[PDB]
C-alpha cells in the first residue's frame, strides 16, 4: 500500500487515541442506520428497528467490536493486508455473499466516526491518511471476487 | 423521497452550521482533493494548496448552493437547475465525484458539529446529499 | 430527468421487444444470476436453475413492471410506488443490485434487438434503467 | 483469475470470431455516448456532438483499436493481469487521473458490444466467464490506486 511515513505517523497517533471497545459499533452501528439494507445481514440481532435500538444494542456493540479488531489487525499489515484479510474474504465473499461496495461504505462510516470523535485533530490530511487505509481493507477484503 | 423527519434533522444541522457554512465548504473540498486527488483535475487553475483564496471563495459558493437546496428541500430540481446545467453539460462532472465530496461534507460537519452529528442525523444528512447528487447528475445529455 | 428523445426510443424499443417482454424478463434475470452470483441470495427459495418456472414468472413479473414504467414515463415514482416499497423496505435489495440487473437487461436486448440496439437508444434505455432504479431505492427508511 | 477450463473456452472461442478492428471502436463510442463525462478525456479527438458523429469518428476508431489490442492482451495472460497492465495503470492512474468506476463502465459497454454483435452466441454462461475478464481487467488497470 502507498502509505509514507507522514501518513503512518497520522495514522498510528491517531488510532493509539481510539476507544477500541465502542469505536468498532459506533460504526457498525451507523452503518446500519444509514445504509438500512445492511440490517439483511443482522436479522438475527433482534431489535434494529429505531436509531437508538441499533446504536444500544450490545450484539451491534459487540460484534463492532470484532469488526475494529480486524483493522487493528490490517493496521500492523499494511505491506500484506491480502493475506491478513484473505479468511475475512472468504467468509464476507463466499459464504456471506455481501457486496463489496459495503466494504467500501462501512470504511468511509468509520471515517465519519473518527472526525467525529477527534474533530480538529482528523485535520484533511489525517482523513487523507485513513481513506488509504479503509481503501486498501475493503480492497483486500473482496479479493476472493477479483 | 426526503422524510419529514430528513427535512427537521438536515434543517437542524443546517441552522447548527451557522455562519461557519462558507468555512466548512471550503474545508470539505479540501479534504476531496487530498483524500481522493482524481476530484483535482477539475479545479487545473486553482491554487488547491491549504488557504487558497479561490478554494475559500469555492468553498462559500458550494455551501450557498446547498443552503439553497435547504431552503427549498421540496423542489432541490428547480433550485438546482442551472447548476445542474453546469456540472453535467459543461463541466462533465463524473457522478462518482459527487459520492466523493458527499462523503467529505459528511466527514466536515462530524469534524465540526459533535451534538449535532447523531446517528439519525448522519442518515438524514446522506439522503439530503444524495439527493443534492441526484439532480446535480440529472442533466447528462 | 429523460429526454423527449429518450421516451422515444425507449418506447420504441419496448414496442419492439413486443410480446417476449416476459421471455426477455426471465433471461436477465439468470444472465444476472450467473455474472454476479451475489444477487442470488434474495431468491433462496426460487430454483435458479436453467427452465426454472419461478424465474421465468418472475422475468414476466419483472418486465411488466418495467412496461408499466414505460406506459407512464412521465410519472414512474407514482406507478413504481408499491414496487419502492416492495424492494427498499421488505426485501431491502442493495442499490449495487440494480446496476447489475440493469446492465443485464440492456446485455438482453442487445442479444434480441440487432436493429434496434443503436448507440443512441443504448444511451435513452441505459438512463430509463436508472431512472426505475432511483425510484425502486428511493424508499430506504 | 477464477475462470475454469470452460469459462475458457467459452471466452476464447468467441473471441477468435471478433472483428478487432471494429469492436474496440464501438466500445470506446458506445461509452462517450453512453457515459458522456467520458468525453472529458477525449477533448482533443475532433467531433463528439451526437451519436453518430462520435461512431463515425476515426480517431475513436483508431483508439478503440488500441483498447481492444489490451484486452486481447489480457486475455493471453489471466495469471498475471496485473503485470500485464501496470503500464497502463500508471497512465489511467497517475497520468490521466481516470476514476476506476470508468474501467468497469467501459468492460460493461464491451459486453454489451458482444451480445449485440452475437446475439444467442453470446449466452448467460458465455457473458458470465466474460464478465469475469473485464472486472479483472478493470482491477488490475486500477491497481494503481490499490
Ligand atoms: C471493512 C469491512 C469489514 C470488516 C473489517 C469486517 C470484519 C468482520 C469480522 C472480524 C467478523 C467476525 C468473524 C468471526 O467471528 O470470525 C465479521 C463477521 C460478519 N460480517 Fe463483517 N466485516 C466488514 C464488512 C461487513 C459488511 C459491510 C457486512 C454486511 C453489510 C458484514 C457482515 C457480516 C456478518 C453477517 C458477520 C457474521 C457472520 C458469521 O458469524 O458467520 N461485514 N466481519
Ligand atoms: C453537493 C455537490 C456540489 C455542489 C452544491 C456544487 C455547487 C457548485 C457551485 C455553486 C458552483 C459555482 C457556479 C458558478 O460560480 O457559476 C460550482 C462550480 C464548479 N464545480 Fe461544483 N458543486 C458540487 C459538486 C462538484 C463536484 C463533485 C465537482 C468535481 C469533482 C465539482 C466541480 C466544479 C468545478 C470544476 C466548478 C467551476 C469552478 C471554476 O471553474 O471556477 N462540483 N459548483
Ligand atoms: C428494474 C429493476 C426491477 C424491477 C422492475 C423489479 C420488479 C419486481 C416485481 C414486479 C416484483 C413482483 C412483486 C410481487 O410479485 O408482489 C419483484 C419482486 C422481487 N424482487 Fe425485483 N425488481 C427489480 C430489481 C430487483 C433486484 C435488482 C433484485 C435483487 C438483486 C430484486 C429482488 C426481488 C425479490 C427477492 C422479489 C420477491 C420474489 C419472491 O420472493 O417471490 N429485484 N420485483
Ligand atoms: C478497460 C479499460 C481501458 C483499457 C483496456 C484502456 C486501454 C488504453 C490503451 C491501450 C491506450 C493507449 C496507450 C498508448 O498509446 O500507449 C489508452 C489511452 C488512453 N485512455 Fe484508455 N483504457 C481503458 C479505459 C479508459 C477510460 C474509461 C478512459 C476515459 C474515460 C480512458 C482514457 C484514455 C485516454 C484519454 C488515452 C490517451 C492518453 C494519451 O495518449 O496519453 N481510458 N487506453
Amino acid at each position: 500500500v502507498h502509505l509514507t511515513p507522514e501518513e503512518k505517523s497520522a495514522v498510528t497517533a491517531l488510532w493509539g487515541k481510539v476507544n477500541v471497545d465502542e469505536v468498532g459499533g459506533e460504526a457498525l452501528g451507523r452503518l446500519l442506520v444509514v445504509y438500512p439494507w445492511t440490517q439483511r445481514f443482522f436479522e438475527s440481532f433482534g431489535d434494529l428497528s429505531t436509531p437508538d435500538a441499533v446504536m444500544g444494542n450490545p450484539k451491534v456493540k459487540a460484534h463492532g467490536k470484532k469488526v475494529l479488531g480486524a483493522f487493528s489487525d490490517g493496521l500492523a499489515h499494511l505491506d500484506n493486508l491480502k493475506g491478513t484479510f484473505a479468511t475475512l474474504s472468504e467468509l464476507h465473499c463466499d459464504k456471506l455473499h455481501v457486496d463489496p461496495e459495503n466494504f467500501r461504505l462501512l470504511g468511509n462510516v468509520l471515517v465519519c466516526v473518527l472526525a467525529h470523535h477527534f474533530g480538529k485533530e482528523f485535520t484533511p490530511p489525517v482523513q487523507a491518511a485513513y481513506q488509504k487505509v479503509v481503501a486498501g481493507v475493503a480492497n483486500a477484503l473482496a479479493h476472493k471476487y477479483h | 423521497v426526503l422524510s419529514p423527519a430528513d427535512k427537521t434533522n438536515v434543517k437542524a444541522a443546517w441552522g447548527k452550521v451557522g455562519a461557519h457554512a462558507g468555512e466548512y465548504g471550503a474545508e470539505a473540498l479540501e479534504r476531496m482533493f487530498l483524500s481522493f486527488p482524481t476530484t483535482k483535475t477539475y479545479f487545473p487553475h486553482f491554487d488547491l494548496s491549504h488557504g487558497s483564496a479561490q478554494v475559500k471563495g469555492h468553498g462559500k459558493k458550494m455551501a450557498d448552493a446547498l443552503t439553497n437546496a435547504v431552503a427549498h428541500v421540496d423542489d432541490m430540481p428547480n433550485a438546482l437547475s442551472a447548476l445542474s446545467d453546469l456540472h453535467a453539460h459543461k463541466l462533465r462532472v463524473d457522478p462518482v465525484n459527487f459520492k466523493l465530496l458527499s462523503h467529505c461534507l459528511l466527514v466536515t460537519l462530524a469534524a465540526h458539529l459533535p451534538a449535532e452529528f447523531t446517528p439519525a442525523v448522519h442518515a438524514s444528512l446522506d439522503k439530503f446529499l444524495a439527493s443534492v447528487s441526484t439532480v446535480l447528475t440529472s442533466k447528462y445529455r
